[PDB]
């Protein structure tokens, strides 16, 4: 069905941006964090596919990390 | 996790802050560590699973052959798809500190249907590992403060803990 | 100038030196290894799919995290 | 490279290659430049576009420039326009197609629209810091070691342009 789990960790300790995705509240820093968990269908649109192919196939070049294995 | 249960397996989301987030923290192990590892592997999902695709292909540049398995946009996005969706179960486990819906929800039948598609064995090996190479990376964090997201500690148990999630994908569908 | 189309020149280089798929898309042979490498070049509308932009805000809206490369 | 700029793809390879590479500056180490560029380039523009709203949280917020997925997409478009702008400025080592189709007219667009010069600023910035590790490099190596400093500095100069242009 190709869902995955879709994680999002909000550390916002000092955020402006007042809370209200839980409002329970326990008197401490813990008071501007959150995890987000759910599941969402994990999508790659053909448009997007293009691109990466584009950035792949000079097959040379890489990113500042990892060894050379071409 | 029950909370985590009914998610991991509709369509509402679950939000876990305040005292809840407080006692989730004692009942995991390094539950602070924690958060920050899974926040770095997610942070950079794009990049991770981007160049480990791309690593795959550079390393094997008939992949994308006109007879190759990642040919064409939608068999290429597929492969992305794939690797996205192994990292983020990857990063749910270490999120939950096990392996269970992992192994139940992404890796079971896993290699008979790679086997029936002709997806290669030796592609996928080495897109995950690389992205379990980039995983480790991001926990074992070793810039700057100034460069670093979170307090300067260590961090080489959960790096080990990700990397053995890994390896459990890599057994299971070789 | 600028005249809002959003089209950019798409640069893709290719140094296939000893590459086993031959080159076909250049003519004008050299009889040197230029022969097995190629500038390619085209003016392309560039586009950000909303679902890009969609899974790039989940990326984004932690505000914590990053690449290793960079300061804080 | 020009009949591009100005609907078919150009294709330089062999005695084309050879010739172009013999009247621009260090040819070999030019188009490696633009390998190490161009094959990054969706993670220059959105580490750039995320550096800028790490910096500046409330650009998605309600009242920012990049709230929605419309703003966004078209923002991380913007980014990306401008990096393969430059990239082409160093693939043909001048900036004039640069300033004429790219800047010619960008920062009143930005002014009537409202997309605020500071986060562009850094956007920018963000790009050339980047642009300038890949071409510096900053085993693990694709191209032969040695001195890459004097095409990192054109490339600086080029985004130098589009700081002078839009801020
Ligand atoms: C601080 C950082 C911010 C500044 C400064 C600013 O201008 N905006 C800032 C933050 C910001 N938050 C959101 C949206 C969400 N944030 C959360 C997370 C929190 N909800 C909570 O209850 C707690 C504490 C327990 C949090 C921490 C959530 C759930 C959302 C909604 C969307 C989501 O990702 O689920 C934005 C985006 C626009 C908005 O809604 O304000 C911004 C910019
Ligand atoms: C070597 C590397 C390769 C192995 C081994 C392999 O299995 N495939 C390899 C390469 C490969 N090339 C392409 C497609 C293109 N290659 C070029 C560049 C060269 N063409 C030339 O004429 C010259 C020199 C004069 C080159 C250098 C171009 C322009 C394309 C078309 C695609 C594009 O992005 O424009 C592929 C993709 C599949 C194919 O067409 O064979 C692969 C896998
Ligand atoms: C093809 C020419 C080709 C590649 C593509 C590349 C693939 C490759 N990548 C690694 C290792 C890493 N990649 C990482 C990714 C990132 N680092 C960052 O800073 C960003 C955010 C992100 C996306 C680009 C990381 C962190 C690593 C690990 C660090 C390291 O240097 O190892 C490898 C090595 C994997 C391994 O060791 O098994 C490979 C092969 N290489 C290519 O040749
Ligand atoms: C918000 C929390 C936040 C960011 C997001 C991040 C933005 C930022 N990034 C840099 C510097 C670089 N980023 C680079 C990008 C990449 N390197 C890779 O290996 C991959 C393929 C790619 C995508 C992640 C590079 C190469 C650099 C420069 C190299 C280096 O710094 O050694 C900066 C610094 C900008 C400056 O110096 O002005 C920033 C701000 N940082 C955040 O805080
Ligand atoms: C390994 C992953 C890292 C590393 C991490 C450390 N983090 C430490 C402390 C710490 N981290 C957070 C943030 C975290 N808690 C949350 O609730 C959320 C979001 C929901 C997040 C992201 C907090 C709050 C703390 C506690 C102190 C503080 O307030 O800053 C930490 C200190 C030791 C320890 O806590 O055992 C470490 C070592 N350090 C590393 O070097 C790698 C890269
Ligand atoms: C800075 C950009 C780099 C770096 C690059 C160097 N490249 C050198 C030589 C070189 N590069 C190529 C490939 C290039 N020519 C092409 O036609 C194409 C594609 C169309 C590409 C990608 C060639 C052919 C050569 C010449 C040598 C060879 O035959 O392999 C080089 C050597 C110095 C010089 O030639 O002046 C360097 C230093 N090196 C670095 O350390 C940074 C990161
Ligand atoms: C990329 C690293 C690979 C590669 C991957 C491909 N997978 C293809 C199809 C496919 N993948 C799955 C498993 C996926 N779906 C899930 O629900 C889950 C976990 C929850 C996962 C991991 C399925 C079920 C399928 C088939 C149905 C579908 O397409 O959704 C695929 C397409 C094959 C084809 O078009 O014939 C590719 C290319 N291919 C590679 O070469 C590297 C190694
Ligand atoms: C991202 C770093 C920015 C940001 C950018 C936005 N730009 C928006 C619209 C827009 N941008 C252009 C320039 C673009 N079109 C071209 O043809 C060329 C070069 C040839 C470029 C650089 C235009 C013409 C437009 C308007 C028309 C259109 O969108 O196609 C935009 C949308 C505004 C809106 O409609 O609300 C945004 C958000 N925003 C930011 O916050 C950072 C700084």
């Amino acid at each position: 069905s190709a869902k995955a789990p879709a994680i999002t960790i909000f550390d916002h300790r000092g955020c402006s941006r007042a809370p209200k995705e839980s409002s329970a509240k326990s008197g401490s820093q813990d008071d501007e964090m959150l995890v987000k968990v759910a599941s969402t269908k994990v999508t790659v649109s053909e448009d997007v596919a293009a691109k990466k192919l584009q950035e792949f196939i000079g097959f040379k070049e890489k990113g500042l990390d990892g060894s050379v294995i071409r | 996790l029950d909370a985590f249960s009914r998610v991991v397996t509709d369509s509402k989301a679950a939000y876990v802050g305040g005292a809840d987030l407080q006692a989730l923290k004692k009942f995991i192990s390094e539950g602070n560590k924690r958060l920050d590892a899974v926040n770095s592997i997610v942070s950079n999902a794009s990049c991770i699973v981007s160049d480990a695709v791309s690593g795959m292909i550079c390393e094997n540049p008939s992949l994308i052959s006109p007879s190759g398995n990642c040919y064409t946009n939608r068999r290429m996005a597929a492969c992305l798809r794939d690797a996205e969706i192994i990292l983020r179960y990857v990063s749910y486990a270490l999120l939950s500190g096990d392996s269970s819906v992992l192994e139940d929800r992404c890796l079971n039948g896993l290699k008979e249907t790679y086997s029936s598609l002709g997806v290669p064995a030796n592609g996928n090996a080495r897109a995950v590992s690389i992205m379990k190479a980039c995983s480790v990376a991001f926990v074992n964090n070793t810039a700057s403060q100034k460069k670093l997201s979170t307090p300067q500690g260590d961090c080489s148990g959960l790096a080990s803990e990700v990397a053995g999630y890994f390896d459990k994908v890599t057994s299971a569908i070789s």
